[PDB]
């Protein structure tokens, strides 16, 4: 019976307000530059479903990443051409918000096509607009708007995320569904974009 | 005075209202949601986008806090999104949450608000 | 600027030096003279040589004044400014030239279906003033452009006669006429519409 | 490094406006800017503005000409949140189009050769 998905929550009590609203919800364990096995061993207990998130790595600590960790979602947030590229090469499962930092949507035909290739789904997430002043937040909704056609073009797996860093960032699967449709997504494509395609996402940790 | 005359079945503005409710810790009143509202369309939407989009407070219960906000039939999407980039308002964090949507407020009342108590 | 293209008419500049501005980038001006207690027959009758074509234009009027405008000044346009239903009726009925953005100060279009018959049977115009636009803050600004695109509706389909007018009080209030027209665009006029409110219907409007 | 241009099917549609800064003060380019984000922002919001687009190609100071890019979709939105402009750090002035193109170099060609462009 249709079954939502928050793929990005970053927060104790998000994940709280999350599982309220998201049948399923990821939590992501950001890392630096080392991932604490022990913290992300610990977390998995926890909440059940975790995802190692690298926030701007290097090169090296991505491939070493995927290398030993493969068995545990990976995402990569980060503003660097280099390392975006590197990781939809090296396939981790998801490079969130491409966009934040950068005078372009991250990401190109290029890349795109390359996503589909290597099994890697792009994320949109919405909290850096949420505190973002005007200027900021128009450039940020222009790149949102442009990664979306590219990722409908080539058929990039694609989801929407509150991408959470506290209860007061988390949003309603209908509600996220309307930043879709902002950005260019027909209300099924939203959907999908928070059902659908978390599921396919999530099946390789089948 | 002799208020303006409603006006035909075609011209007439078509719209379509929404339910929604405010998580927050700190109370608001009917004012200040009509305020914050207004101030969200503004910023995200313009003063264009919001001529287009029209939103406007029916009603609010401070009481579960939750309200009707009407907008323009073809933009709900447009003010959904205005009322989901508000974190705070007068100094207090809160999240709306939009609990359906609907042709008529009796409609909508009857499947999303009965609940709330308003009848 | 001055004839290659079509020609460009402003029907309500309400200043001299926005008139020399205007006559800058418009075919033809119609300066208004603007009367809220009595129709001055001399200022009027010297502005009328001093700008060429003019137009008494009445603030707040009261029934009465319009109704002896409407008679002593058959030769002169008459324009009409309220925010009063009672005195918009009148006016239209008395067959005034135009009725000048009856939404300002006023919380709805300052018109519906009937009187926008009742404009089209007495052959009364509806202006479309960018000023009040300028000078609005936030709030007041997505007012009126609800007001006026409801009220482009009206007019539209009942067929009534309309123009964009920058109703300039000051040479800084002037636009341009093709900018000028993206206030039509943006309201609802396609552009071909919004080009004829500030050419073909001021035509019509001066074919008297 | 560098994203690819985009294939002509994918790229933004694009309108290049040239125009025109009438008024007793001076501008800079940083001032010509802000001003056209300041009322795009105000005028269109921040959702309109990311659907416009608009982009300061160039200004000059000298002759207060310059071109501003649009969605191509868009020109009469920008147009008209430029037109409601009337004053930038307390100097009065109206902007005026000049004219549209498709492209930079046919803009300058049609509508800033005159005032020295190029
Ligand atoms: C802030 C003001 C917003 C006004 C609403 C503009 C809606 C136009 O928006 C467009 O609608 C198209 C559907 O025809 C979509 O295909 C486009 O991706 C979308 O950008
Ligand atoms: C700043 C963002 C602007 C987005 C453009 C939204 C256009 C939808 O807006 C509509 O456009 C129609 C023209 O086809 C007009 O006739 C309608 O009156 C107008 O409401």
């Amino acid at each position: 019976g249709v079954k939502f998905i928050e793929m990005d929550i970053r927060d104790k009590e998000a994940y709280e307000l999350a599982k309220e609203w998201f049948d399923e919800v990821v939590v992501s364990i950001k890392f630096n530059e080392e991932v604490d096995k022990e913290k992300l061993r610990e977390a998995r207990k926890e909440y059940g479903k975790v995802a190692i998130l690298l926030s701007n790595p290097k090169p090296s600590l991505v491939r070493d990443t995927v290398q030993k960790f493969k068995s545990y979602l990976i995402y990569v947030e980060s503003n660097d051409l280099r390392v975006i590229r590197y990781s939809i090469e090296k396939g981790v499962d998801a490079i969130i918000s491409p966009w934040v930092n950068r005078k372009d949507p991250g990401i190109d035909h290029v890349l795109a096509k390359l996503m589909v290739k290597k099994n890697v789904a792009l994320g949109f997430s919405l909290r850096p607009l949420l505190y973002s002043n005007p200027y900021e937040r128009a450039n940020l909704l222009r790149f949102m708007m442009k990664a979306w056609k590219l990722v409908e073009k080539y058929k990039v797996r694609r989801f929407l995320t509150s991408s959470a860093q506290e209860k007061w960032d988390v949003r309603y699967p209908r509600d996220l569904i309307s930043l879709g449709v902002v950005i260019g997504m027909e209300i099924p494509q939203a959907k999908a974009s928070i059902s659908m395609y978390p599921e396919i996402i999530l099946k390789r940790l089948k | 005075m002799r208020k303006l005359k409603t006006l035909p079945p075609t011209l007439r503005d078509k719209n379509r209202y929404i339910a929604f409710e405010i998580i927050s810790d700190g109370d608001f009143t009917k004012d200040e949601v009509k305020e914050l509202i207004w101030k969200s369309s503004l910023e995200v939407l313009g003063e264009t986008g919001t001529a287009i989009v029209k939103p406007w407070l029916i009603k609010f219960d401070p009481n579960t806090k939750t309200g009707i906000v009407r907008s323009d039939r073809e933009y709900v999407e447009y003010l959904r999104f205005a009322l989901m980039l508000v974190s705070e308002f007068n100094g207090k964090r809160l999240i709306i949450r939009t609990l359906g949507v609907s042709g008529t407020i009796k409609r909508l009342k009857r499947k999303f608000l009965a609940k709330y108590g308003w009848k």
